[PDB]
């Protein structure tokens, strides 16, 4: 939590460096939905994929996060973010606006930056959320406690390569299905694996829920990723 | 039940002349219908040409006179031996008393 | 301090010992119904008031303490010793047994060798007295280590004093009297002054004997002090 | 001066130097101890070395009566030994008050082991330079020996030894149980179990003992006691008229 | 202490007594028992002497803070839930706030007027019309009869006139007339001509 | 007296590593090999009882521990660190779960809790990470059987099968070959016994091997009859005798 | 031997020395000179005050503690304030609780113990001031020398500060003369004034230069400054 | 509780942590404040490492404190949030107890106070933030502009700038700001603000934003268009030989 | 690099010595004590022509009878002034009189001590010493007009005249000659102006230098720009003739 002669925050910079080695996560924002895609770091055949979660977490019913960094450090922050959402619902009888929750988590991170002599959390988040003030929203936060809003963004490994590709193929008027497609395509080319299989992927979407007028969160089942991997020409 | 207060009687009197003042009291200390003492002074020279009496409940009166005497001592320490003016004493005594607004010194005090 | 060196020793305790070795020399002698305490007071200047910078300390009414090293550390220790004696009496009514009092100082000193935020004590304390079953003498080193002694010595002249003590132990196996141990303590302090002698020194003796003091700690003054000084001045010439 | 040498943080090889140095410290007193189990008793023996002639030998012990039933022998410097002794007494009394039965040997061992484990993990506490051997006739387990070290390690033993010549005493005992083929000393009286223990201490150390070179603690059903010199002397006389 | 609230079709109207009485004297005949919580939310209050203004002003501060922090006005429903939780906390503390409130607001997101009645225990309920204390014993029945869910604001003001008239006939104490205030899509205004109308 | 190290002893280095965590894993490496295998009707966890001198009583050391009547744990790394984690884990299963919901936690959530205790030691002032890696095996009504690994960082992941410690790399390979998703429990035990024969030098028998299952409910291990609505704990420590019997037909 | 062992007070050096305590002692050397001496009926403090500029005060160096007790400082002045303040409270406690004037010797033990704790606590520094303590109690006149190491000693006379050794040498030899100045205040003050001279390359001692304090049998602790010290130059 | 002192003095008499905080400020994007005859104008720049942002939701640089006072900053963003929140609370708290909105001077003195406190407390680092605070005192019309820095120093400015290449824009402002005649209108005050930013930013596209404050809580943010209208005018008008 | 309250082998506290170096880097403050009043003068030193010069508060009122000029890291003086104003007001509340100037200074110097790593003080809530010195001037019935220099060490000194800041070595030597025990108030004001003019980096005018005094009869007044500009216009003319 000390300053460099240059005016940077040593431990923060080093935490970002840590994140740059973690499995890539991508957020893409459509006109009618948000996509979350994330890649599991060099795994094995015996690793259970069914009962596994490591990169995509449900925060409440209208907001989810993609994790890049220390799994455990994220579990801590996830759980207090889950509590903050419930506190807000209790106080106001309304679900928490996506930004407000994001600001709160970013403030917690900022704390470990300014006081207390404890190490920052080695965690970056992509927040996908919906609320009735701003519609669909995609946010990013990192160890420095800084947060920004995005049309498409990536965190973790190879963000330079990933960012270039997203800038190339993204356009404001996309549908969720094309965003899903774009998400996989980007990860296909920034992987450190031979190819991209189903068991190395986590996938989630925040849609307007087929037919209702209500918002739906879908954490893609193993088999469902395998399916979505076929149609888009990757098998 | 325990009653923290008592009444030791006595009567004090203060009269201010042009260039002098007097504070007087009886020397009798009592409990109910008994005499505890026929000579128990309750008017005190407090230094800095101030005389004080805290009449009523004698235990409370003594605590107060003690604390004011000491208040004078520390005034001298903290304020380069300056004489405590009678008005400054009075104000200081207000603060002493009000310090115990919610568990008072059961005394009528004159300086 | 909370630091072992690779040999298993504690280098901060070890350096404390050095400060002790640097101090004035002080002794204890156990006698057949009591204990005697003695210390070397360096006269830095003629300006010191004689008899008036008392180094021996009483704990409760029956325990004496003397120390060598950093005097403040010794005093700090006795203040704790006094609270520890008061606390035992308060709860158990009886005054504190000596072995019990030794461990109370023991554990306290030892605690100051456990954390890096505290430093060990720069004193070795000799202390003892008479409890419900006899006389006891103890010496406690900066590490918290202590044992019972027949005789004890610490400070600059510890070797020469320890030698004399061994001679006494070996040549009086039947026991030594309170009067005798007082005279001998005076001898041993004079003999110990050899290794710290660029300065003049004042003697100080205390005792706690079942018969000579009714089991209470007293300073040796007047006739009995001068008689001891004489005995020493005689057997040094 | 690397920090991983001064406080209990890991070294690159996943090591804790302070703990290692604490183990070194346990040998500082140059004393060996051993414990064995009888049919219905448990015996601890330790060398007693009184070098200084000025010392009162009666006050020089490394054996502690923790409760009515549990005895403890320490290998390591005395101040740390007494620290762990006072604590174990405290803990044994507290157990009885809260739970209404006597703290068992193995549980107190575990509790002290956990305490030591804490110093292993927290930076402001140094480990204690000691190995603690706990002994009793447990009301459920029978004759018991449990031993803890500065790492926070503890285990139960058929028999055991500690000190500079630990290894020689161990193999000596190992070899005895290999032949006798049982996990105890098949002897009715505790006196003969002590005699056994001393005998095997002698063979492994290559030394003769007088009464003032030893310290014996015995643990029987509902009592742990230490032996006086004259009790030891009578034991020494009995080994003399056979061996 | 009269605290009345009526929710018509396009607005909410609050009427609050103007008297402040300490012991044997009426100290003021022009008291505004009301704080504005946001451009489209109004709170009326009655209860124990000190707590009354302290509570309202504290609620006001918090809502204003929220507003500036998000550059966004909280819904009546949300504002009222905040207020309820506050009282619900308070009721079990060392010295509870003894204050009853009505919250009237216009929800711009829904284009609906809303009236909330909350007592000092933190009992919240949404109502077509509401009151606190004795005033309800007279009004509720009068409003049960004359009230319609689709009245204009002008009609709601005639309904209150009937309520105040009844209270002036049958209440023992002189509450020195009411201040009336409307909350609609345009905000909060005061009908400062109700007393001699 | 009082803690003077109120800062993290585990901090990021310029390259992005967390030093003390790495070194904790290095400590885990030197640890004795241990493994878990998930079957269709059970889970097996097993390890070696490396006895320090045959005078030590192997049974008196718990390397495999019951955490809840349906959950067990085994470790590699530092025994003392494991022992305290077991106690804290047992207690937290009660204070955070059973005392609230009146039922023992599901496997994934107890693991989540242990992971928290471990993460905290990764970040709190004046502490070093735990020098262990755990394998936690259990059953719960809604998730069935599961197996998890918890590392010094507080990271955890589920495995169909795995091994940790000394001969881990080699054993992961051995398991990969022998694991299929149709294994009965007795098959998994057999596979575990085989996998563990690679790591061990000297004697290899029931008195040097600790092995526990999470299987069927054991009604006679419950302690009481009369509430037919639990047939007991699913956790069972295999006896020295039971191991040797599966070694003869090995 | 001198390197990494002067970090804090919680560190002993391999010699067995506490360097932070030793460096604190050094602050005294750099402090202005002060003298203390007593007979059997009185005790006197003579302190030479030191000006920062020709336009400045000669900083007070004598602090009154009770009606029967007081002290003179050399070193960090703020530290003299903390300790004399503590001494005021202790004299005060003794008076209120026990109606007993605090024995000078006990005041010594109390200062020793307060200073000691700062030679053993991490994150705290030793005191950086020496103090001379005079008093008249139930056993007569007393003088004490306080050192921030915690070491306190009772003496007939002494001096601390810049070139103190001169005054201390003089007093070591004048011993049997001044001790017999009984019932003669001004002659004891004179012996004090003459004692402070043997420590002055500086110059003459002027009106604002000099500060004297006295306490005796029927004399409460009084400080004399300037005008009333002129008769001693 | 960790209270190990981070901000200490160096031999030359400098608090290095405070010093390196200024370095973080100079690293941050530029901000300018210029005050007119009946207004104050604040202007900011935006970086260019990425350009796939969602500007609808992304935290704008000029923050509202109360309805009549605004705060802009150069330095660490995450730090500025913490100052802004605290300033917003104090604003409300002052209304609650003095029955009056804060003066601009007071709000400044408070933020500068919080910044100072963080230069002398155990286990905390100074704010890598320096601020411009602008607006009008309640029921007053004389325009106010102030600046605070990580040390806690604060003062008022006819015009001022902070952040990267502030040196150059302060260079510009010193030439073109006449004390005798402040930019008499909203319009001619926004012009001097846009000019002064152009030296540093490059294209006046999605990189320059402006905010105007008049008396009695009148605060309007300009759009890309209305800014582009100043960008287009100055580049064409001020090119000729 | 070791600690915050550590001693050098010379017997000085490092941090205290280094704070004094910070004060040397500060703007000049001058105080002159007479028998008709005490004058305090400061150098504004705006780092830019755009800084509004009268928002430079380097002379502050403490009570009606006590004023204060600062030098160094002036933001550190905020809490000292706060503490002084409180101590002065509080004293009036407890004693129905004015605080003595010495007592007020001593109270500020107490605040200045409270620096340490949660030290064996109590608690010492403050990590470093103050980067600012203060000239405290005022009047009381007992000791009349008084000037004080209060360093971040916790030591204070009474002066007839004093200069602190960058120009202090040269200014103090000039004060040595010019000060006599019969200086009128008007004479003293001119001397402050003169000495400031010498040591200031800029040319002295009413915008970049501030004058103030405390008189028994009018208390602490800050001289507004127009009244000071006249004293300058009166100095240049006084020193034209000589």
């Amino acid at each position: 939590t000390i300053f460099s002669p240059e005016g940077r925050l040593y431990q923060v910079e080093y935490a970002l460096e840590s994140i740059s080695h973690a499995g890539t996560a991508i957020g893409i924002m459509a006109s009618d939905g948000i996509v979350l895609a994330a890649e599991r770091k060099v795994t094995s055949t015996l690793l259970e994929q069914d009962t596994s979660t490591e990169k995509l977490y449900k925060l409440n019913d209208k907001i989810a996060v993609a994790v890049a960094g220390l799994t455990a450090d994220a579990e801590i922050l996830i759980n207090t973010a889950r509590i903050h959402a419930q506190n807000y619902l209790k106080t106001y009888n309304e679900d928490i606006p996506v930004e407000i929750l994001v600001r709160r988590l970013s403030d917690i991170k900022q704390g470990y930056t300014q006081h207390g002599g404890l190490r920052p959390f080695g965690v970056s988040f992509i927040y996908a959320g919906y609320d009735d003030r701003y519609g669909y929203q995609l946010y990013t936060s990192n160890p420095s406690g800084n947060y920004t809003g995005w049309k498409a963004i990536s965190v973790g490994a190879n963000t330079s390569a990933a960012q270039t590709l997203l800038q190339m193929d993204y356009k404001d008027d996309m549908k969720v299905d094309d965003a899903i497609e774009l998400a996989l395509k980007t990860l296909s080319k920034t992987t450190d694996s031979s190819a991209l299989t189903y068991d190395r992927l986590e996938f989630a979407t925040i849609r307007k829920g087929a037919n209702d007028g209500e918002v739906y969160q879908k954490i893609f089942k193993p088999q469902e990723i395998k399916d979505i991997l076929v149609k888009t020409g990757i098998t | 039940q325990f009653n923290p207060y008592g009444d030791n009687g006595g009567t004090i009197l203060g009269i201010a002349g042009e260039d002098f003042a007097v504070l007087a009291g009886d020397t009798r200390n009592i409990t109910d219908y008994s005499i505890n003492s026929r000579y128990e002074p309750k008017v005190f020279d407090c230094g800095d040409n101030i005389v004080m009496s805290a009449n009523g409940f004698a235990a409370d009166g003594d605590a107060l006179v003690k604390r004011f005497k000491n208040s004078v001592k520390w005034y001298h320490f903290d304020h380069n031996d300056k004489k405590l003016s009678i008005n400054s004493a009075a104000r200081n005594i207000q603060h002493l008393l009000y310090g115990k607004r919610f568990f008072p010194y059961y005394v009528h005090t004159i300086i | 301090n909370s630091v072992f060196s690779p040999d298993g020793r504690n280098f901060q305790v070890e350096y404390a010992v050095k400060a002790v070795e640097n101090g004035t020399t002080s002794i204890g002698i156990k006698c057949n119904d009591g204990v005697v305490f003695a210390v070397e007071k360096l006269i830095t200047s003629k300006l010191l008031v004689p008899q008036k910078n008392v180094k021996i300390q009483v704990v409760d009414r029956h325990i004496g303490c003397v120390y060598s090293g950093l005097i403040p550390d010794g005093r700090h220790l006795v203040n704790r010793g006094r609270e520890e004696a008061a606390s035992f009496k308060k709860l158990y009514k009886t005054p504190i047994p000596i072995p019990a009092f030794a461990d109370r100082l023991g554990q306290y000193v030892q605690a100051h060798t456990l954390y890096n935020s505290v430093r060990p004590f720069g004193v070795s304390t000799i202390f003892g007295g008479v409890d419900k079953n006899g006389a006891h003498l103890y010496m406690l080193e900066p590490s918290g280590s202590y044992w019972g002694y027949k005789g004890a010595a610490t400070g600059k002249g510890r070797q020469s004093a320890k030698a004399e003590l061994e001679k006494l132990v070996d040549h009086h196996p039947e026991g030594l009297s309170a009067r005798e141990a007082v005279k001998q303590a005076a001898k041993i302090i004079y003999l110990a002054h050899e290794d710290n002698k660029e300065k003049d020194f004042e003697l100080e003796i205390s005792w706690c004997s079942l018969s000579e003091t009714n089991g209470l700690h007293k300073f040796v003054k007047g006739d009995l002090l001068q008689e001891a000084i004489d005995f020493a001045q005689k057997e040094i010439n | 001066a690397g920090y991983d040498r001064h406080i209990t943080i890991f070294s690159p090889e996943g090591r804790l130097y302070q703990v290692e140095y604490a183990f070194k410290a346990t040998n500082q007193t140059n004393i060996n101890s051993l414990a064995v189990r009888g049919k219905d008793c448990t015996v601890v023996i330790s060398q007693k070395k009184v070098p200084d002639k000025l010392l009162d030998p009666t006050t020089v012990s490394y054996i502690f009566c923790i409760s009515r039933t549990i005895g403890m022998v320490v290998n390591g410097p005395i101040p740390d030994a007494r620290n762990a002794a006072l604590r174990a007494k405290a803990e044994a009394a507290e157990f009885r008050y809260k739970y209404g039965y006597d703290m068992p040997c193995d549980v107190l061992a575990k509790r002290m082991a956990n305490l030591s484990q804490i110093y292993t993990q927290r930076a402001y506490m140094r480990p204690l330079g000691v190995i603690l051997t706990f002994v009793s006739v447990d009301e459920e387990l029978g004759p018991s020996i449990y031993k803890t070290d500065p790492a926070g390690y503890y285990v139960g033993y058929k028999a055991t030894a500690t000190g500079p010549k630990q290894q020689e005493i161990t193999t000596n005992l190992e070899n005895h149980f290999k032949k006798s083929k049982i996990d105890h000393i098949n002897e009715e009286s505790w006196e003969k179990v002590v005699e056994f223990a001393i005998t095997h201490m002698i063979d492994a150390l290559g030394t003769e003992f007088s009464k003032n070179d030893l310290e014996v603690g015995v643990a029987t059903k509902d009592k742990f006691f230490t032996l006086s010199a004259e009790n030891i002397e009578e034991r020494l006389v009995a080994i003399a008229e056979q061996d | 202490d009269i605290i009345l609230g009526i929710r018509v079709q396009d607005s909410v109207i609050l009427a609050s007594s103007k008297a402040v009485t300490r012991g044997i004297s009426v100290l003021k005949d022009s008291d505004d028992k009301t704080r504005q919580l946001s451009p489209h939310t109004l709170m009326s209050f009655a209860g124990e002497a000190g707590d009354t203004v302290q509570f309202a002003e504290y609620i006001q501060a918090n809502i204003q803070l929220y507003s500036i922090r998000e550059d966004y006005e909280l819904s009546p429903q949300a504002v009222s839930s905040f207020v309820r939780q506050e009282l619900a906390k308070s009721i079990r503390s060392r010295r509870p706030y003894q204050v009853n409130v009505l919250i009237g607001g216009y929800d711009k997101k829904k284009n609906k007027p809303e009236l909330y009645q909350i007592d000092y225990l933190g009992t919240k309920v949404e109502l077509p019309y509401g009151a606190h204390g004795y005033s309800g014993f007279y009004t509720f029945s009068l409003l049960d009869h004359h009230y319609r869910p689709d009245m204009t604001t002008e009609e709601g003001l005639d309904l209150l006139k009937l309520c105040v008239q009844e209270l002036e006939k049958r209440m023992p104490m002189d509450f020195k007339g009411v201040i009336v205030k409307i909350v609609d899509k345009d905000g909060i205004r005061q009908v400062d001509d109700f007393q001699a109308q | 007296m009082t803690d003077r190290y109120s800062f993290s002893l585990t901090t990021f280095s310029p390259s992005g590593k967390l030093g003390q965590i790495d070194y904790a894993l290095t400590a885990v490496k030197q640890g004795v090999t241990s493994l878990g295998i998930k079957a269709t009707n059970g889970v097996v966890i097993a390890t070696e009882k490396k006895s320090s001198s045959p005078l030590a009583m192997s049974e008196t050391l718990s390397k495999v521990s019951l955490l809840t009547p349906d959950i067990g744990a085994v470790y590699s790394g530092m025994g003392p660190d494991y022992r305290v984690l077991v106690d804290k884990s047992r207690k937290v299963a009660h204070t955070s779960y059973k005392r609230i919901y009146g039922e023992y936690p599901p496997t994934k959530l107890l693991v989540s809790e242990v992971a928290k205790i471990m993460q905290e030691a990764t970040q709190s002032g004046g502490v070093r990470p735990f020098g262990v890696s755990l394998l936690i095996a259990g059953h719960d009504e809604f998730n069935g059987f599961s197996l998890y690994q918890v590392d010094p960082s507080g990271s955890y992941f589920p495995w169909k099968a795995t091994a940790i410690g000394k001969g881990s790399v080699a054993a992961k390979t051995f398991l990969e070959k022998r694991w299929n998703d149709e294994l009965e429990l007795e098959d998994a035990i057999h596979i575990a016994l085989l996998t563990l024969k690679e790591s061990v030098e000297g004697e290899f028998n029931g008195d040097t091997i600790e092995l526990a299952i999470i299987g069927d409910e054991n009604p006679d291990l419950l302690g009481y009859t009369g509430i037919p609505t639990d047939k007991g704990p699913r956790f069972r420590k295999l006896t020295s005798q039971e191991i040797n019997d599966r070694l003869e037909a090995l | 031997f001198r390197n990494n062992y002067d970090g804090d007070t919680v560190t002993f050096s391999p010699t067995g020395r506490l360097f932070q305590v030793e460096y604190a002692l050094e602050a005294i050397k750099q402090g202005s000179v002060t003298v203390g001496l007593r007979s059997n009926t009185h005790a006197v403090l003579v302190a030479l005050k030191r000006n920062a500029d020709e336009l400045s005060s000669y900083q007070k160096k004598i602090i009154k503690c009770d009606e029967h007790m007081g002290l003179s400082l050399a070193g960090l002045a703020p530290d003299a304030r903390v300790l004399s303040n503590y001494l005021r409270q202790q004299c005060n406690y003794s008076s209120l609780v026990f109606n007993r004037k605090l024995a000078v010797e006990r005041a010594g033990h109390l200062l020793c113990d307060k200073a000691q704790k700062n030679t053993q606590s991490y994150g705290g520094r030793p005191y950086g001031v020496g103090l001379l303590i005079i008093g008249y109690d139930k056993s007569g006149a007393h003088l004490l020398e306080f050192q921030p190491s915690g070491n306190v000693t009772e003496l007939y006379g002494t001096a601390i500060g810049a070139r103190s050794q001169g005054a201390k040498t003089y007093l070591e030899r004048t011993l049997d003369t001044f001790i017999k100045i009984d019932g003669n205040p001004d002659e004891l003050i004179k012996a004090g004034v003459e004692a402070i001279s043997q420590s002055l390359r500086d110059e003459s001692l002027t009106v604002d230069n000099l500060s004297i304090a006295i306490v005796g049998k029927d004399t409460p602790f009084t400080i004399y400054d300037g005008e009333a010290v002129a008769k001693y130059i | 509780g960790y209270d190990r002192a981070l901000s200490i003095f160096s031999p030359d008499g400098h608090i290095f942590q405070v010093e390196y905080a200024l370095e973080a400020v100079k690293r941050g994007t530029c901000a300018v404040g210029v005050k007119g005859k009946n207004c104050v104008v604040l202007g900011c720049e935006r970086r260019s490492t990425l350009k796939l942002q969602d500007t609808r939701i992304t935290p704008s640089k000029v923050s509202k404190i109360d309805s009549h006072v605004v705060l802009s900053f150069s330095g660490l963003n995450a730090d500025s949030r913490i100052l802004i929140e605290k300033a917003r609370v104090e604003a409300q708290s002052h209304r609650l107890t003095l029955e009056d909105p804060v003066t601009v001077e007071y709000l400044t003195r408070y933020v500068a106070g919080v910044q100072q406190r963080y230069t002398q407390s155990g286990g905390v680092r100074p704010f890598g933030v320096s601020t411009l605070i602008a607006g009008f005192d309640p029921r007053d019309d004389e325009p106010k502009l102030y600046q605070t820095e990580p040390s806690g120093i604060y003062s008022s400015w006819s015009a001022q700038t902070i952040g990267r290449n502030s040196k150059t824009v302060r260079e510009f402002l010193e030439k073109n700001y006449d004390r005798k005649e402040p930019p008499a209108t909203v319009e001619e005050c926004v012009k001097l603000t846009v000019r002064s930013l152009l030296e540093v930013v490059q294209t006046g596209a999605k990189n320059i934003e402006i905010t105007v404050v008049k008396p009695d809580s009148d605060i309007v943010a300009l759009s890309s268009e209305e800014i582009n209208q100043y960008v287009t005018q100055i580049e064409q008008e001020k090119q000729e030989q | 690099d070791r600690g915050v309250s550590t001693f050098s082998p010379e017997g000085r506290l490092f941090q205290v010595e280094y704070s004094l170096e910070a004060i040397k880097l500060g703007s000049t403050a001058i105080g002159i004590a007479t028998k008709e009043g005490v004058v305090l003068g400061v150098e504004k030193r705006a780092t830019s022509p755009l800084l509004e010069s009268d928002s430079i508060e380097k002379i502050v009122e403490i009570d009606r009878h006590i004023g204060c000029a600062m030098s160094g890291l002036t933001a550190d003086a905020r809490s000292m002034i706060e503490h002084a104003r409180t101590a002065a007001v509080t004293h009036n509340l407890y004693y129905d009189e004015d605080i003595n100037v010495e007592s007020l200074t001593q109270s500020v110097c107490d605040l200045a001590l409270r620096f340490g790593e949660g030290a064996s003080g109590e608690e010492r809530l403050m990590s470093r010493p103050f980067g600012v010195a203060l000239l405290i001037a005022g009047h009381d019935a007992d000791d009349g007009y008084q000037l004080f220099h209060a360093e971040p060490s916790g030591t204070f000194y009474r002066y007839n005249a004093k200069a602190i800041g960058s120009g202090s070595e040269g200014a103090q030597a000039e004060l040595l000659n010019e000060w006599h025990s019969s200086l009128t108030l008007k004479e003293a004001e001119l001397l402050v102006l003169k000495i400031l003019k010498q040591v200031m980096e800029e040319k002295l005018d009413e915008n970049n230098a501030q004058l103030s005094c405390i008189t028994k009869q009018d208390g602490f007044k800050i001289y507004d720009n127009e009244k000071t500009a006249e004293l300058i216009k009166e100095l240049k003319e006084k020193e034209a003739a000589e």
